[PDB]
């Protein structure tokens, strides 16, 4: 649309300069959310299951 | 300094031309999509 | 998680048009936030859907 097309090569144009933050934010998370998981179970048995 | 370079490598040849090699293809995710989706 | 998350996008914004084309400051994130526009505000305006 308003920058040059890329029917294929703007899909990958665009999926190589900032892979970092999906990369890097889907990452933040996995272990932010993995003292839920584990490293408990004694005071909540909910942070298991959340 | 040298650790970027294990990730930046597994960008391009790794990634996003293994990435065009898929649309290259298209084809099976039809019903490899749907084995997923059913079997979900 | 999502707290983290989406403020990671226009910090790392600056680390592209700044480290890949050089020009420094308070213009290396103007032009930026601009295709995460909507894709920062119109977004839980139907992911805050669930």
């Amino acid at each position: 649309d308003k920058e040059g097309k890329g029917l294929i090569e703007a899909t990958l144009d665009a999926v190589r300069m900032r892979l970092r933050p999906i990369l890097m934010t889907s990452l933040a998370f996995i272990l932010g959310v993995m003292p839920l998981v584990i490293s408990t179970g004694a005071g909540s048995g909910a942070q298991n299951a959340v | 300094f040298g650790w970027f370079n294990r990730m930046f490598e597994k960008s391009t040849h790794h990634y996003t031309d293994s990435v065009g090699g898929i649309l290259r293809s298209t084809g099976r995710y039809l019903v490899l999509y749907l084995i997923i989706v059913v079997g979900m | 998680g999502l707290l983290v998350a989406d403020a990671i996008v226009v910090v790392e914004n600056v680390e592209r048009v700044m480290a890949e084309e050089g020009l420094p400051p308070k213009e290396a994130t103007r032009k930026s936030m601009g295709q995460i526009q909507g894709a920062l505000v119109g977004i839980a305006m139907v992911l805050s859907a669930v």
